[PDB]
């Protein structure tokens, strides 16, 4: 089973240097050429470069020659990409692959002159809705966090079906996200659901049980 | 007066050389990995300059002017293929730093990721697909010995190195026979022209 | 160096119908006697998955619904049995020359029947009121198609300031859209008015569905 | 005299040029059916080496050169007798001229298009492998002409000097438009 | 030559039980490390079907119930689940020597719980009486096992002359037997006797089932 | 699509010579290997010989050196084994095979001194049963025919279930046979029930409907 786990999301200053660690497992590490690809804002893929692990020989894109450097560590069975002198046109998702089939999980890199803000989640409840139909919607609002991403789940992963995670919106250099799950009217408000919101930039793994209204 | 001595020396040397060629045309073309192979390497390497020297010797003491023309033509084309071999071999050694680039049969190498290392052997049967057979802890690729590889740890990507390009080959389809043997193929993807 | 463009931008293909994606390049990608264009599929939030290696071959584990054709300069990815788990973005890569230029990307979404959104109105929570603000939202549930207008009215007066709309991507199980229409308010603007109207008009119907709420009734 | 050694030098350079052409080509070029080149050069070079060793033994420089020329004459005689024995033993059983290959103990017969094709196979395991690549078939490293994958035989034969071994199509697969792989295994041997 | 005397000759196993056919050899059939021994399955009225190649390998399109390998000079075929559709004969061979000698015979018969024989009389008519000779039968159907003794009780005292008993093979859908007990009489013998009775002694039945036909009531 | 079809059943006199055809189809005929197998008395399988369609390369059994010849006709793709000195031990079934998998239908040859007798079928009736259920057993009996076999079927092969056909019984150099079907009550005697026999040696197609008294 070929797996290529990456490091995780990172926020960096506009002009610093940082390193993505693509850690592999399963195969004989020295011998499969590792290829690094960058996916820009929205949907636009750009090739960064390949590197042989055993030989150490590299090959770079023309636009990325000197912008990023590829290194191999055989003992930890890892590869690294160093990005230097980060600018505003570098906020992108970076993938590592081997035989163009087994890709990486994806590392989201944010480049901004801002700070990490824990989210102020405000769970919204319909007060005196009196919905006769038994698919009443219940949701939570996440306001005031930076940067991406934030993981929101329902009943700590027990409520799998009926989820609706929405893309974030940006205003005043701040991110706002909302969620909504239709629930049967017999459960609400007798049963207890939790809008589990976790922000890896601030480690604010709050449970945030919804208050009925 | 000393013509007989140099005639005997020439006869002895060419009898030894004709013995050395005879154990290369037979006994050496089936067995292409380990046995009867240093003899084949020696013969195939000194084959071109000895032919060039023979045409030079024919041109130095010639018979007719047409003999001079054809001996100069033979010497020129022999020097041309020897120079072309040294240019292609130096290019292949510069692109891939292995001694196996210096063989005179082919200018293409096959690199296989075996056991944490890469094993490089010359590849004469070059095509789109490269086959690989396993003999229960014994693997042969394109009729070449490649160590003692198993089947469950088969490499998923091999490379071939040429003087111009480096061609990657991924394992597309495999079939298992016996307790530990197997046969896999490798088809081309992503030629890289550095 | 290699400029690659894809003629279709967005697709509208139902279940079982032919879907063609054309990725015309400008240089020659053929080495020896094989064209090397890879075809990739990416679901939202996931890395791309390789479908087609050398313009014709198929990935092991990728079903035979996807086919590759074309040679020289013109290339086509073709799907006859378009299934429910198909709405994605498809890419082309040369895999021959040095820069390995990816394609522009074609977004394929499965055409669905027209549906009415289940609009729900949410009063703002007391935590936001203690924090010193307000934010009313509307969670429009599964509808189709994409074009739908949402109006926010404050006691019979329309408000064009602070209205934001966020659309989720199309579902991979039934191809349905959902929307969040939010409106942020301060303390004085929330205390000034009482009746907030969340109007939503969709082209599948004529009369917009009214989900107006009041502070006294909530 | 004088002109005689000039003709000898010209003849030696010419025949070394044909040895040069036949060694670097024919077998390790693309492995087509021009193996008669190596056959005709080997049939020329066996009695040539015999004659040169005999002439060096008749007029020796010393005793060591005489015994070395006698040793290489006996070695060439032994290898010629071994080649004739191993090739005659494979010709009274099979009616194919590919038994006259320089080293061959098996012959692979593959039927397609209504005709069998015989190739001088070097060594087979208990399960041989067919590879079809476009309009071309390669079986145990031998170019078996042009043959489609769908029209591949389910039974091939290999003719050892003491036994006939029948191989049948055990496994098959296809990956290209008409390219594929196949695995043949023994099911019945026939005593000659 | 090669002499094969397989030790079983008639196996009676059930669905879910273990079936094992042990086959032997006179000497070694080894060539190049492989012992050539084929296994065939033949149904009645059908050509043999190849089950097993060189001791271990499987026919393509055959199920994996028959995969007993064996080695040396002991070759066993094992059917571990034993489906209902397996009432056939299994044969050895050797694809090694010159004669290619086959094996003996093993009739594998599926066990099923004991069912009473369906006795149904089939009286003679005027057609074969006008032809010249009458025939009377018992027609015992769907019984278990073959050790059921039929008996004729014509006109009182028993008759044990001119009787032909015919069995059947196992059925491929429900695995039952069938009987045909023919008695051939002349015209004067059929006219001289009236009370034709047929009985069958069986291990399942506590008493013989009596079925009779009389001529004068026709 | 590989199918080998043989000739059919044949009665031969002692000292005669019967030629058995095997018309292969669906494959390139020249290049495989035909192989002949003799089955005697029900459980005795014997080997005869193989023959290459390309050459005349044969290899017979030690008990069939002068009792069998194998021939190949490379115009209609037919193997053409003929037998010599057909004694009383040669009453047997004969099979072609190719790769030990694709077998033939089996040619039955009988060595006897008799005639191809018509089947004297006597379809009789139950006498005053006065009880018809959904599993009522009815039978057709045929006596006095030679040689094997008879293609006994009911109503031209429509009754493919619940039919019990019995093996032939030999007495006085004559063959007796019977068959029974469990018919339902709705198809008897409302529907046409006909027992059909077919003797290929006598070349007859006599079929008779069973009529109750």
């Amino acid at each position: 089973e070929v797996q290529l786990q990456q490091s995780g999301p990172e926020l960096v200053k506009p002009g610093a240097s940082m390193k993505i660690s693509c850690k592999t497992s399963g195969y004989s590490f020295t011998g499969y050429t590792m290829n690094w690809v960058k996916q820009s804002h929205g949907k636009n893929l750009e090739w960064i470069g390949l590197i042989n692990p055993y030989n150490g020989d590299t090959s770079y894109n023309q636009k990325f020659k000197g912008k990023a450097t590829l290194t191999v560590d055989k003992s930890s069975s890892t590869a690294y990409m160093e990005l230097l002198s980060l600018t505003s046109e570098d906020s992108a998702v970076y993938y590592c692959e081997v035989i163009n089939t087994y890709w990486g999980q994806g590392t989201l890199v944010t480049v901004s002159a801002a700070k990490t803000t824990p989210p102020s989640v405000y769970p919204l409840a319909p007060g005196s809705a009196a919905q006769t139909n038994s698919m009443v919607t219940l949701g939570c609002l996440v306001k005031g966090y930076f940067p991406e991403p934030v993981t929101v789940t329902w009943n700590s992963g027990s409520l799998s079906s009926g989820v609706h995670t929405f893309p974030a919106v940006l205003q005043s250099d701040l991110y706002t996200l909302s969620s909504s799950v239709t629930v049967p009217s017999s459960t609400w408000p007798s049963e207890t659901v939790t809008c589990n919101v976790a922000h890896p930039a601030s480690s604010t793994k709050v449970d945030k049980k919804i208050v009925p209204r | 007066a000393q013509i007989i001595a140099i005639i005997k020396d020439w006869n002895f040397a060419w009898s030894l050389i004709f013995l050395l060629i005879t154990i290369v045309l037979q006994y050496g073309y089936p067995s292409r990995s380990m046995t009867v192979y240093v003899f084949k390497m020696f013969v195939l390497w000194l084959l071109w300059p000895s032919s060039m020297a023979l045409s030079i010797f024919s041109a130095v003491y010639p018979i007719d002017l047409a003999s001079q023309i054809i001996s100069g033509i033979v010497a020129a084309v022999s020097a041309m293929m020897w120079i072309s071999y040294f240019v292609q071999s130096i290019r292949l050694f510069m692109r891939t730093g292995s001694w196996w680039s210096f063989n005179p049969e082919t200018n293409c190498l096959l690199n296989v990721p075996f056991g944490g290392t890469i094993v490089v052997r010359p590849l004469v049967e070059d095509s789109t697909s490269v086959t690989a057979v396993v003999t229960r802890g014994h693997l042969k690729m394109a009729g070449m010995h490649f160590g003692a590889c198993d089947y469950d740890r088969l490499p998923k990507e091999v490379t071939v190195a040429k003087p111009n390009v480096l061609i990657y080959l991924k394992m597309v389809k495999r079939q298992s026979y016996g307790t530990n043997s197997g046969v896999a193929i490798y088809s081309r993807y992503r030629i890289g022209n550095y | 160096d290699i400029v690659m463009t894809q003629s279709p931008a967005s697709l509208a293909v139902s279940l079982g119908q032919r879907a063609t994606i054309s990725c015309k390049a400008s240089q020659s990608i053929d080495y020896d006697g094989d064209n090397y264009m890879n075809w990739y599929q990416q679901k939202p939030g996931q890395p791309p998955k390789l479908l087609i290696y050398t313009t014709s071959n198929l990935e092991s584990g990728i079903p035979a619904r996807f086919s590759g054709s074309g040679s020289g300069t013109d290339f086509t990815l073709n799907i006859h049995p378009v299934e429910e788990g198909d709405a994605a973005t498809y890419y082309c890569q040369q895999n021959n020359e040095d820069p390995y230029t990816f394609g522009g990307g074609t977004k394929l979404e499965i055409k669905r029947a027209d549906a009415a959104p289940t609009v729900s109105i949410f009063p703002p929570s007391s935590e936001q009121l203690t924090s010193g603000g307000a934010s009313v939202v509307c969670f429009l549930n599964n509808f189709y198609p994409k074009d739908i207008n949402v109006k926010w009215k404050i006691d019979g007066s329309e408000r064009q300031n602070g209205v934001l709309n966020s659309w989720t991507d199309q579902d991979s199980k039934d191809s349905t859209y959902s929307m969040s229409s939010t409106l942020t308010l301060t303390k004085d603007e929330y205390e000034r008015h009482n009746s907030y109207t969340c109007e939503a008009t969709h082209k599948t119907s004529t009369s917009p569905i009214v989900k107006s709420f009041n502070r006294n009734e909530c």
